Parts: structure tokens; C-alpha cells; sequence
RNA sequence: CCGGUUGGCCGGUCGGAUUUCCAACGGGGCCUUUCCUUCUGGCUAACCUUGAGCUUGGCGAACCAGGACUUUUACUUUGAA
């Protein structure tokens, strides 16, 4: 194609690229909220994490490190904040 | 009541000013106390080219903060207060011109203290409640710039009744010439 | 780069363009600072300090939350350490290597992989050194990292 | 081009690619220059009424003479809804 | 590693200007690609450019018509006298009719025939035609 | 600009959507299409038929723009649209070439086939190159009946259409037939459909 | 705002040039947050003044002189020798 809009790209044609080489870089990661089972006690958790996240009132862990996107609890309950 | 908030030899518009911030704070004790503190330098009329004018009030840049904390109430009381107008909290910051090759030296001229620092700083507190998410710049084949913003669609309802007239303050405070869009 | 590699990958962290973060973060500044301080007297290096509050708290990161970065808020309450966090590493994981070499002394690679590493420690050391935060005549040698590691 | 007092020398000022703005030269033989009819009020094509488009044999052999030709089409109202800016 | 952020601009121009395209975008975007965007620009040569605010660096979209040649840069920027800068025009301009040789001056950017009515030289940049 | 009667008819839009018009090919889609509309669960895509109309009227307005009609050529060396260009051909002057196109016959202007066409129409790109790569060399404007995956080199318009079907090309030759005879005036009725059946057009097994 | 060159202008003598003038190019002064340092005197430069429109009494380069504080280069222009 000879003739395009490059400072209007599409909405799909940007979610298609890499993070770095959008028009302007910026993650596609985001925050959560999650609530352990029981004491209500919400927390902010990252969504890569690398660490084993627990809430302060209990060793109740909320999500374990993986290669990309940590992996949350089975019991608990995210909102993506 | 009037005269402590401002600096030095107030002008008429200022005092008025000062007359609505103390007759706005004997009421609602949830702000007295709290604006207690704030306290402006001056006031600056431009006319816009609706016929209506501008209000900038130019508040000292460590007040700036406090300001920002109570500033939707302010402005909404105060352009209920003063019609034809509309109303913005600018921050006082100081330009040191750039040393040229010859010229004696001072201190090292810290980057808060640049002409491109203070003036995307009053680009970035014209539109205070919402947040400036893109900048462009258009270089058109006259030779004259044009600046774009673009602003997220969060609390535009607040200020986009207003966006000609911070246009208006912009080219009368800078000399350049901006453009706001909102992408949806 | 990879500069004592092949290697071309892109893979890197992309910061948002916001420099004032997130508008869901309702904590202070003086709050993230004593809890910086208080993993930092714990005997934490400021990249860990970092990952700790990007995931248990939220801190998408310090610089925009405070006004400075960790090691300069470490810096002036006085946990500084006495030498950077990235020359240590590499002067522990030149240990490392020696004391393999020691034990397996047939191993042609981990002795390349150790010119590599000090490679890397001698151009830590020398930019270190000039701007100054390494005295003129620190010198990495061999006997003496065995003991500034501790 | 001409000489110093008007006089207009240089003759056979060429043509150009309304795509490229790029000379179509006289060997050119893969350039084109395609006329569409135009129509008034009836449904009819007028004869000899034609909105004229020259295309040049580079663009031609990249294969890209088509969306060229709906940019073009498009620009001028002859199409509604064929080409996109936003690629 | 990237030493000449304006070699790598113009070099970007030049292969979109023979691929046919009417656009580019030119990463990263320094002062002097500005300048000598806006010498192209006043010529004619390129057309309307936008710049990105990122905050990195910038980028920059520029749009082209089918007026551009080539454009080049000159590495490095030699030292240039008055009548080098004759001898400059003679050796990488197509006639002496047209084209500009941008010159970085103490007095600004610009090309040499702006330079020749201030009296005023510097050190060669690029050119254009 | 055009009327507005040259809007895409449902009366139209029932016969390429009847003859599978819209089923374009494969995932494989070269990058020069913009046409397809969306993609199918099933890993085909589907083309825009509203494009298809437009670029048809297109091409009837470039067909009916040559003064003699006689130089207007229609290829086909597949057999699905040998009859179709035959009875173009017949409905409207073009000179028809079904079956063999014999090299050098826009060359070589001493070969008994010679034609100097102002105007060629294929039916595949793929299969009728050489008369694609001939007409590059003489300076003619090229019409082609595209698919999704057709290579679309030397052709100036491209008809984004279901090239594999047996109805779609002859419907393809049929719309394109009626509307140059709209547009030369043997069909006066623009909005009253034609009474030679789009079902003339169709290949046939012996 | 202001003058500087090339034009341009009744082709004024039948290829000479009085500028109310269009235009292009090249400088300077001032304001816009713009320190691009000024300790001592004569002289006051602009100058407060000013005679009814040449008057007696404001800012030192405007003219110099005296000392005092000076980030350091490369490059280029002009000139001396
Ligand atoms: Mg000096
Ligand atoms: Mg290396
Ligand atoms: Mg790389």
C-alpha cells in the first residue's frame, strides 16, 4: 500500500503489535484487586507478578509466579482495577 | 478577609475574588480550615472570542497542590459567581533565560526553570481534572506550528465547554496556537 | 548488543506515558517512603524493593508515586551501600566462578566465561570510578572480591 | 523551461503519474493512462466526457496500481466506499 | 550502534521517495532532523510533517510528495569556507540551477544560497534536490 | 459522482449472494486486499459485496468510456468462463479470446491473431498471465476478475469476486454486460431488470 | 517601529534618474517572566527640560579614564601584519 494513515492506525491493527513497537510503547499489563477467602482484606496485585503475593492478615498466597502472567488461587476473587 | 489571601496592591477583580473565596468559606466547615491556607498572587482578564472572558488566577506553585485538592468546588462556585467567564488555577513558575556564550555565570539553571518546562507545565494545569494522555506537534507548509493534546474521556464533561478559551489563554500566555481532541 | 554475547532480543520493560500514576492509588508519599525505608533497613537492594511494591502493594513505580528514585531516597536517609548494587553482583558471581575453578580446573568454558564476567566488572569499575562513587584506586583484584562480596 | 525572454523551449513537457507524481517517460510501455465515462442525470455515459487518470508502469508492476486507482476513484466521488486512510 | 540519527531520517526519506510511498515515520527525532525537515519543507520538497511526542525522543511522520530526488547527509561535518562552499555546490548538486546544500551556520541551519546572501558559512550537513 | 440508482439492489444483492460471490478464498489473502469483510469459524473469508458492486460499476464506466467497441478484449482460458465471455461478446461489441491465448498477439503485429485492444478483461489473473504480461507491453489498461489470492500485478482494476465458483463468474460477466449496455443506452430501462437470464452464462459438462 | 541594497516608479536628456509608492533580500531598536555583571569621577547622552514656540538647577560609556569580578575550547566571518 502506498497511502495510509500512519498517525491514526486502527484499534485492532495496534493490539496486534508488540508493546514496544506500537506508536507510542506502553504496557499491556494492568493491576487487580483480589480478595482472599474469608477476611475481606482486598489487595492490589500486579499481573506478572514474580513473587508469591499473600494478603496481611493470612498465609492465604494469591497468586504464583509464572514464565508471563501470574496464576491466581482457585478460591479468590479479582477485579481487573 | 480580603487582603490577607492576596499579595501586595490588590486590584478591584482580585479583591471581588478574595470576597468570594471568604464568603464561600464561612459556610460548609468541610472547606473551612482546609482553604484556610490558599492564597493567590493575581488575576489576569482576556477576552475570548465568544464575547466571554477568562480567568486566570495565578497561584504561587507550592499553594498550586492545595488548590487541586478543592479546585472542581472553586471553580464551579466561582463561575456560578461571575458569569460570562471561565475560570482557571494557573501555578506562578519562573523562567531563567538561557546563558549565552559570553554571559557571566549564575547557578546552573535547574530544568524546572525553562521556558519549555513552564510552559507545558501551564498546558498541563489549564485541564487540570482530566489528563493529558498524547502531544503532536503539526509542521505546516507556511512555516507555522500547531500543537495538539489529547486529552482521556475521563471528566471531559468538566471542561469541554471550555476548550476554545484555554486555547485563548494559551496563545495570549505563550504565542503559540494549540488544538484539543478527544479520541472516542 | 549483548555486548559479550549474540544475542538481539528485545525484551524490555514499556513505562506509561502518564508520569503522574494511576488515579486508583490513594496512599502518600511520606507512606511508600517509610515503607522503601523500612525494606531497605531489612537489608534489601532497590531493584528488590522495587518488585516488592510493583506486586504485594501498588507501585506501578516510585519515581512517579514520590518525586525520586529508590536509591536516591536510600541514599539520603543513609542506607546507601558502599558499593553499587551491579558491580556487587558481578564481583559474587566472579567468586563464583573462581571458586568452581578451583574445585574443576578442566572446565575451558567457565574460564572464558570468567574473562567475560571480569570484562564486565572492569567496565562497571572504571565508569564507577569516573563519577565518582568508587575512590580513585579501587581495583577488582582476585583475593581482595573474595572478601569484599563478604 | 524557457530561454530569457519567454519563448518556451524544451518541447514535449511530459507527463506525469497521478499516483507517484513520477515522469512517465516516452519507453514507458507499462504505464497507462485509464478514462472513465462521465454521466449526467440519466444513467448514460456522455461520449467524450471522461475523467482521466495516468498511471505509471512502476506502480503497475508492484501490483499496487489498483489501490492506487481507488484512491484516486474515491478522491474524485466516483467511488463512496472502497478506499480507506486508515489502513 | 545508531551515531547519526539524521543519516538514518534521511535514509528512511529516501528509500519511502523510491518505493512510491507518501509517508514515513522517522524514529528518533532530533532537533537537527527538525531543521532540516523545515529547509526541505520551505523548498517545497516534502510537504506537511508531524511531530509525536513520546516521551523518549519523538518520532516524527512526514508527509511526501513526488518532488525528492535525494536526499543526503554529509558525514562528517567538514569544516566549510566560502569557497568551499562552491566547490561543494559543483560537486553534489545536479545543475546549478536547482538543489540546496544545507549547511549548519553559527547563524542557523539553512542552505547555501541563504548563506551566500548573509555571508555567513559553517560546517555541511546534508543536501537536497 | 453517480445518481443514486447505482446503488447495490437487493434484487442484485440476491444474485451474488445466490451465486456465492461473497465466498472469497482461503486463508491466504494477498496484502494488496482490503476488500474482505470479516473471516469465517471456518478459515474463509468473505468478501465485501458492496465493494464488488462498486468496483463493477467502475469498470462498466471504464469499459463504456472506448469510443469503438470492438477494442474491448475479454479473456478466458478456463472453462468456466469460456461461455461467459463468449456471450459478452455477443450482448456487446467486445472481440472475445476463449480458450488459447497464443503468444505474441499484442506483439509481433505480423501474427494472423494480432489484436491492438484498447481495453483487456481476464477472468484470472493466474491463468491468463500472458495475456497480462503482453499487455504491459503496449501500454493497456488491464480489468481483472480477482480473488482473494489472486496475483494482482499489471492489473489496474481488480473485481473482488469467488473465482472458483462455476455461477460467479458468469454472474460476474452477466452484471457487467448489463451495466455497459445500461450505460451505452441499449438498455434504457435502468431500474426494470434485463430478459436475458443471468443462467445464459454457465458452463456446461460435454 | 526604523532606516540599509537591488529593484519599481512621470521611461523626465529621446542608452541619463528628482523617490508619495507597491516587491524581494539583508540588518537594528523595544516590549512580551528575558541579567545579554558594574565599584569612582569629570562630562552630562538620550536627557527632567522649554523660553509664547534655542531654557538655570533628572539614569556614567552616550564620551573616556580608574580599579574590581571573569567557565574552557574547536568552528566560522571580518581585518591587521
Ligand atoms: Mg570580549
Ligand atoms: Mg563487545
Ligand atoms: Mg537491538
Amino acid at each position: 500500500v502506498l497511502v495510509q494513515d500512519l498517525l491514526h492506525p486502527t484499534a485492532a491493527s495496534e493490539a496486534r503489535k508488540h508493546k514496544l513497537k506500537t506508536l507510542v510503547q506502553g504496557p499491556r499489563s494492568y493491576f487487580l484487586d483480589v480478595k482472599c477467602p474469608g477476611c475481606l482484606n482486598i489487595t492490589t496485585v500486579f499481573s506478572h507478578a514474580q513473587t508469591a503475593v499473600t494478603c496481611e492478615s493470612c498465609s492465604t498466597i494469591l497468586c504464583t509466579p509464572t514464565g508471563g502472567k501470574a496464576k491466581l488461587s482457585e478460591g479468590t476473587s479479582f477485579r481487573r482495577k | 478577609p480580603q487582603a490577607k489571601i492576596l499579595s501586595q496592591a490588590p486590584t478591584e477583580l482580585e479583591l471581588q475574588v478574595a470576597q468570594a473565596f471568604v464568603e464561600l468559606e464561612n459556610s460548609s466547615p468541610e472547606l473551612k480550615a482546609e482553604l484556610r491556607p490558599l492564597q493567590f498572587k493575581s488575576i489576569r482578564e482576556i477576552d475570548v472570542a465568544g464575547g466571554k472572558k477568562a480567568l486566570a488566577i495565578f497561584v504561587p506553585v507550592p499553594s498550586l497542590a492545595g488548590f487541586h485538592k478543592v479546585q472542581t468546588k472553586l471553580t464551579r462556585e466561582l463561575e456560578k459567581k461571575f458569569q460570562d467567564r471561565h475560570v482557571i488555577f494557573l501555578a506562578e513558575r519562573r523562567i531563567l533565560p538561557k546563558p549565552s556564550r559570553t554571559s557571566r555565570q549564575v547557578q546552573k539553571r535547574p530544568r524546572s526553570r525553562t521556558l519549555t518546562a513552564v510552559h507545558d507545565k501551564i498546558l498541563e494545569d489549564l485541564v487540570f481534572p482530566t489528563e493529558i494522555v498524547g502531544k503532536r506537534v503539526r509542521y505546516l507548509v507556511g512555516g507555522n506550528k500547531i500543537q495538539k493534546v489529547l486529552l482521556d474521556s475521563k471528566d471531559v464533561q468538566q471542561i469541554d465547554y471550555k476548550l476554545e478559551s484555554f486555547q485563548a489563554v494559551y496563545n495570549k500566555l505563550t504565542g503559540k496556537q494549540i488544538v484539543f481532541e478527544i479520541p472516542s | 548488543g549483548r555486548m559479550h554475547s549474540a544475542g538481539k532480543g528485545i525484551s524490555s520493560s514499556a513505562i506509561p506515558y502518564s508520569r503522574n500514576a494511576p488515579a486508583w492509588f490513594k496512599l502518600s508519599s511520606e507512606s511508600v517512603i517509610e515503607q522503601i525505608v523500612k525494606y531497605a533497613r531489612k537489608g534489601l537492594t532497590p531493584s528488590q524493593i522495587g518488585v516488592l511494591l510493583r506486586d504485594a502493594h501498588g507501585v506501578t513505580q516510585a519515581r512517579v508515586i514520590t518525586g525520586n528514585k529508590i536509591m536516591r531516597i536510600l541514599k539520603s536517609n543513609g542506607l546507601a551501600p558502599e558499593i553499587p548494587e551491579d558491580l556487587y553482583y558481578l564481583i559474587k558471581k566472579a567468586v563464583s566462578v573462581r571458586k568452581h575453578l578451583e574445585r574443576n580446573r578442566k572446565d575451558k568454558d567457565a574460564k572464558f566465561r570468567l574473562i567475560l564476567i571480569e570484562s564486565r566488572i572492569h567496565r562497571l569499575a572504571r565508569y564507577y570510578r569516573t563519577v565518582a562513587v568508587l575512590p580513585p584506586n579501587w581495583k577488582y583484584e582476585s583475593a581482595t572480591a573474595s572478601a569484599l562480596v563478604n | 523551461m524557457e530561454n530569457d525572454k519567454g519563448q518556451l523551449v524544451e518541447l514535449y513537457v511530459p507527463r506525469k503519474c497521478s499516483a507517484t507524481n513520477r515522469i512517465i517517460k516516452a519507453d514507458d510501455h507499462a504505464s497507462v493512462q485509464i478514462n472513465v465515462a462521465k454521466v449526467d442525470e440519466e444513467g448514460r455515459a456522455i461520449p467524450g466526457e471522461y475523467v482521466t487518470y495516468a498511471l505509471s508502469g512502476y506502480v503497475r508492476s508492484r501490483g499496487e496500481s489498483d489501490d492506487s486507482l481507488n484512491r484516486l476513484a474515491q478522491n474524485d466521488g466516483l467511488l463512496k466506499n472502497v478506499w480507506s486512510y486508515s489502513r | 550502534t545508531r551515531s547519526s540519527v539524521l543519516a538514518d531520517a534521511l535514509n528512511a526519506i529516501n528509500n519511502a521517495e523510491k518505493t512510491g510511498k507518501r509517508q514515513v515515520l522517522i524514529r528518533p527525532s532530533s532537533k537537527v532532523i527538525i531543521k532540516f525537515l523545515q529547509v526541505m519543507q520551505k523548498h517545497g520538497y516534502i510537504g506537511e510533517f508531524e511531530y509525536i511526542d513520546d516521551h523518549r525522543s519523538g518520532k516524527i511522520v512526514v508527509q511526501l510528495n513526488g518532488r525528492l530526488n535525494k536526499c543526503g547527509v554529509i558525514s562528517p561535518r567538514f569544516n566549510v569556507k566560502i569557497g568551499d562552499i562552491e566547490k561543494w555546490t559543483a560537486n553534489l548538486l545536479p545543475a546549478r540551477q536547482f538543489g540546496y546544500v544545507i549547511l549548519t551556520t553559527s547563524a542557523g541551519i539553512m542552505d547555501h544560497e541563504e548563506a551566500r546572501r548573509k555571508h555567513v558559512s559553517g560546517k555541511i550537513l546534508g543536501f537536497v534536490y | 459522482s453517480l445518481p443514486a440508482t447505482f446503488d447495490l439492489t437487493p434484487e442484485d444483492a440476491q444474485l451474488l449472494l445466490a451465486a456465492n460471490t461473497h465466498l472469497g478464498a482461503r486463508n491466504v489473502q494477498v496484502h494488496q486486499e482490503p476488500y474482505v469483510f470479516n473471516a469465517r469459524p471456518d478459515g474463509v473469508h468473505v468478501i465485501n459485496v458492496g465493494k464488488t458492486w462498486e468496483k463493477l460499476v467502475l469498470a462498466a464506466r471504464i469499459i463504456a468510456a472506448i469510443p469503438n467497441p470492438e477494442d474491448v478484449v475479454a479473456i478466458s482460458s478456463r472453462t468456466f468462463g469460456q461461455r461467459a465471455v463468449l456471450k459478452f461478446a455477443a450482448h456487446t461489441g467486445a472481440t472475445p479470446i476463449a480458450g488459447r491465448f497464443t503468444p505474441g498477439s499484442f506483439t509481433n503485429y505480423i501474427t494472423r491473431s494480432f489484436k491492438e485492444p484498447r481495453l483487456v478483461i481476464v477472468t484470472d489473473p493466474r491463468s491468463d498471465a500472458q495475456a497480462i504480461k503482453e499487455a504491459s507491453y503496449v501500454n493497456i489498461p488491464v480489468i481483472a476478475l480477482t480473488d482473494l489470492d489472486s496475483p494482482s500485478e499489471f492489473v489496474d482494476v481488480a473485481i473482488p469476486c469467488n473465482n472458483r465458483g462455476k455461477h460467479s463468474i458468469g454472474l460476474i460477466w452477466y452484471l457487467l454486460a448489463r451495466e455497459v449496455l445500461r450505460l451505452r443506452g441499449a438498455l434504457v430501462d435502468r431500474t426494470q431488470p434485463w430478459s436475458i437470464m443471468p443462467d445464459l452464462y454457465f458452463y456446461r459438462d460435454p
